[PDB]
């Protein structure tokens, strides 16, 4: 719909980063489901559960069947591959889903969603109102435009009485931003600390001697360096998702967003009776200013009693014409 | 648009149902994989170690694999995603059962339609300003519509009973799912001991098998258990909200204190339940609707129109 | 000449809208600067891509002689791989 | 990679030296797979392994650069404004 | 509409009859005596239908 004006640049950037991280999750999950395996070769000479590592060259004969090799691979994939290298894509998918839910929670939570829909609808209809152009231009008026302007003025008064008492939208946005940086810190810590465990060479000691004949095996995890790449790329994106989110926190704490002053608008435009608004009205007008400040300007004329008096006088000139 | 009658619990349960459907689809796709179990026979016939020659073909190994998959692997570890799919289909079907009934949907649409007609009517804020030409005629017409709604929906109680039924069904399904899944989650094991009697076909009678995605199915089962636990806690809160206070009656006494009108009566039954629903959505709607419910306010409107 | 009233007021209002849009936009040059930056990034990226891609294209060979020192696991030290 | 061992070697280099008979390496299928994995990881050039991913990254950055001003709110609002007024 | 309903119920009956009758033939263990001894060396085999 038309919620694009309610999403500043930081929200758009975080949404696109979430899309790329979802692409990472899907790609890694497909690879982990389809082609993730280990190629384990037994160590012929062992030195206290450690490989001893010791006329032409001829191949070492291990006497294992293909299914014994498969059993060794499965056991050393389950028991000795690190949990990060196995469940990295699913952890990424979980983190992306939580990030998306946090970013889009207030669009689904009924109390905040109703207020946001009301605000966006009245602001779109106000910005598209011809009375805004007529008033900012400062008697010709179309009749339907006449009671349209009057009804929209009354609707603006209704909305101010209906939204301004509460701050649920601001508090919810604050909590979403706080969670989206706490989770970023936890993700960065546990992902940087455990990314080094995605290795290509894995030495496994699984004690399946009664079924295979060997205790220690040397295994190759083929999809590891790629998992070392994706994770690194993921650690890049999350870092961006952190920094942007941190800026949002700064944007929500550098000044009080529960108070909006129309001082510039009544400084420029004639209607100096335009008051200052508080709470969710103030925060949502700040969000609108993050998209296009002009959207605020054309709204401000609808918040003024002088404009109400002018509209009433001109409408009264119109419908009560001189002939009747 | 029925979204105005979907509270936070309903939306949360719908999203949990979508997540559980995703889990079930992913589990089925994992079940699609051909290589499922890997079995090696038991007691097969610096130190240089040598491999044990089981003396079996690839077809003998595959035969042992399917025999132990059919007759040694637990049925839960093989059919958990399908059970998740069935359970989430039941949850999705029984979560919209209050909405998609024939007689209930018309009442819901009528209530939300005339409530939106209120929320957009000038006579509501006009009536608050009274308390604190064309629009008067539309006010009178909407007032007749409000009386029509009073005589049209207030009689029945299908909506509340139907919502209670679907909530109880959700709760009991959640209880059954949690109980049996928590009982059988211990059967999703990596190492399995298979003892099929195929000594005549292969030569061995005891095999040690590994279920390759047993760890993945265990994680999926725990995640599904967490999702169902959240779903059931949400449904238990829905039951608590349904039965901790009588939703068969709604008192307009808060408006009686706020609005100076005291003729405003206390409606009941489906009227009461849907007022509680829209109060969960937005409490301003009921307060603004109350000034249209009272009939002394209608007499005041008639007098105002008569003088005008 | 002849003028439908709706057409006349729409013309006058769009004239005033032209003036308002002009005094809104003519002050700044953010769009031009952003387009400049996008073109500059897209040309320096093309330079980097053509450089490192022409330099490393010779490394995509079918036959690769690998020497990985896994003699304790395989018995051979050097192998001649084919990259299909 | 399909890696066959060199029977004749000379200081970590392949020496390359009635009916013909096949060379017997006495290697299992899994030893061959391990050799392929190790030589793919260590001796195949990184470009030959990550060319498509680099291309995908470069295209994503190119498309982000081409469509940035249509998504950045400060420029997008002005562009929508100008498009609307010019079309009307 | 009557013809559609009648066809949909008579086909229902036929489907139930033939499906319920033959549902027991979907077995896991199947013995096959296919007489390919000149190509394999054996006449009887014990297959498992996964
Ligand atoms: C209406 C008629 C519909 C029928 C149309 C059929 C469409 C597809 C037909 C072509 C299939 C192409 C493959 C044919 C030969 C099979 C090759 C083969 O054996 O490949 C193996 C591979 C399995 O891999 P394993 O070796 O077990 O891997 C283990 C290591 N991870 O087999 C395959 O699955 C073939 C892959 C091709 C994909 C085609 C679709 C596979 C089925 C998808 C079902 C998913 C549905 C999930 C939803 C269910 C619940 C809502
Ligand atoms: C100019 C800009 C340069 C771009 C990047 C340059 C990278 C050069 C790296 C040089 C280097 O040393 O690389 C080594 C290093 C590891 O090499 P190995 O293969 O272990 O070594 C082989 C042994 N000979 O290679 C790299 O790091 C290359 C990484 C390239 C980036 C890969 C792409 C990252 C993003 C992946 C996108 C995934 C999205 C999936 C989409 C999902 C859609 C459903
Ligand atoms: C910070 C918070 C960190 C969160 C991650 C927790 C990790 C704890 C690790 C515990 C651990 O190592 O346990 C082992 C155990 C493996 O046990 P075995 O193989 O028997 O043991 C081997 C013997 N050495 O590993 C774990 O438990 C790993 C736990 C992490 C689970 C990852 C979560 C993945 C969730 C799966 C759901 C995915 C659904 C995807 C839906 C797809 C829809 C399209
Ligand atoms: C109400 C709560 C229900 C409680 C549990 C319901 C199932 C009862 C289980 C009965 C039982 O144990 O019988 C076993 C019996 C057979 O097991 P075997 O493998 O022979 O057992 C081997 C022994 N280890 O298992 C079952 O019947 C499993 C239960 C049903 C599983 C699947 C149910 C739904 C099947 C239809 C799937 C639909 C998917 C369609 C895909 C669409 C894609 C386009």
């Amino acid at each position: 719909p038309a919620y694009r004006i309610l999403k500043p640049w930081w929200d758009v950037f975080t949404d696109y980063i979430s899309i790329v991280m979802l692409m990472i999750a899907v790609f890694g999950g497909t690879l982990q489901v389809t082609q993730d395996k280990m190629i384990c070769l037994p160590c012929k000479w062992v030195t206290k559960d450690s490989c001893n590592d010791s006329t032409g060259p001829t191949g070492i004969k291990y006497d294992l069947d293909r299914h014994q090799y498969n059993y060794v691979d499965a056991v050393c994939y389950e028991n000795r591959l690190h949990w990060f290298a196995k469940y990295f894509p699913y952890l990424v998918l979980l983190h992306t889903l939580i990030f998306l839910a946090c970013s889009n929670f207030w669009f689904k939570f009924p109390r905040t969603s109703s207020k946001l829909e009301h605000f966006v609808s009245i602001l779109l209809k106000c910005f598209d109102s011809p009375w805004t152009t007529r008033a900012l231009s400062e008697g010709v008026l179309d009749k339907k435009e006449g009671e349209q302007a009057k009804a929209l003025f009354e609707k603006v008064k209704k909305f101010r009485t209906h939204v301004e008492e509460g701050d649920i939208v601001y508090r919810l946005y604050m909590r979403q931003t706080i969670i989206k940086v706490i989770k970023f810190a936890l993700i960065i810590c546990y992902t940087v600390y455990y990314v080094h465990n995605i290795k290509f060479d894995v030495d496994c000691t699984v004690d399946i001697e009664s079924l295979t004949g060997y205790r220690t095996y040397r295994c190759a995890h083929p999809l590891a360096t790629l998992f070392k790449i994706l994770a690194s790329f993921y650690i890049s994106l999350v870092i961006f998702y952190g920094l942007i989110c941190m800026y949002t926190l700064w944007w929500m704490l550098r000044r009080s967003l529960k108070k909006y002053s129309f001082e510039s608008i009544r400084e420029e435009s004639s209607y100096s009776d335009i008051p200052d608004v508080k709470n969710d009205f103030a925060f949502m007008l700040h969000l609108i200013d993050q998209y296009d400040p002009l959207y605020s300007k054309r709204f401000a004329v609808f918040l003024s009693e002088v404009s109400e008096n002018k509209l009433r006088q001109l409408n009264l000139n119109n419908e009560w014409t001189l002939d009747k | 648009a029925f979204r105005v009658l979907k509270p936070w619990w309903d939306v949360f349960t719908d999203y949990l149902s979508v997540a559980m459907l995703m889990i079930g689809v992913f589990g089925c796709t994992l079940q699609v994989m051909q290589d499922k179990i890997i079995c090696l026979p038991k007691r097969v016939q610096t130190v240089e170690m040598k491999g044990l020659k089981t003396d079996l073909d690839l077809q003998q190994y595959s035969f042992i694999n399917q025999m132990c998959y059919e007759r040694a692997l637990h049925w839960y570890a093989k059919y958990f995603p399908y059970l998740v799919l069935i359970h989430t289909l039941v949850f999705m079907l029984c979560s919209n059962f209050w909405f998609k009934f024939p007689g209930s949907s018309s009442k819901i649409e009528h209530f939300i339609s005339i409530l939106g007609k209120c929320f957009d009517s000038p006579w509501t804020t006009r009536a608050l300003s009274e308390v604190s030409k064309k629009e008067g005629e539309q006010a009178k017409a909407l007032f007749e519509k409000v009386k029509k709604f009073r005589l049209h929906v207030e009689e029945g109680d299908i909506l509340y009973a139907m919502y209670v039924r679907q909530t109880v069904l959700k709760v009991i399904k959640f209880l059954i799912i949690i109980a049996y899944n928590s009982a059988l989650v211990s059967k999703v094991q990596f190492t399995v001991d298979c003892n099929v009697d195929i000594q005549d076909m292969t030569g061995y009678k005891n095999f040690s098998c590994n279920h390759t995605m047993a760890h993945l199915f265990s994680k999926l089962s725990f995640c599904y258990l967490c999702f169902v636990s959240i779903y059931g806690l949400t449904c238990l809160y829905t039951l608590y909200w349904l039965f901790y206070r009588s939703l068969r009656e709604y008192s307009f006494e808060y408006v009686r204190q706020e609005t100076g009108i005291d003729d405003i009566p206390d409606v009941k039954n489906d009227f009461a339940f849907m007022l509680h629903m829209i109060d969960q959505y937005d409490p301003l709607y009921s307060k603004r609707f109350a000034v249209f419910l009272s009939e002394v306010s209608e007499n005041k409107l008639k007098q105002l129109n008569l003088n005008n």
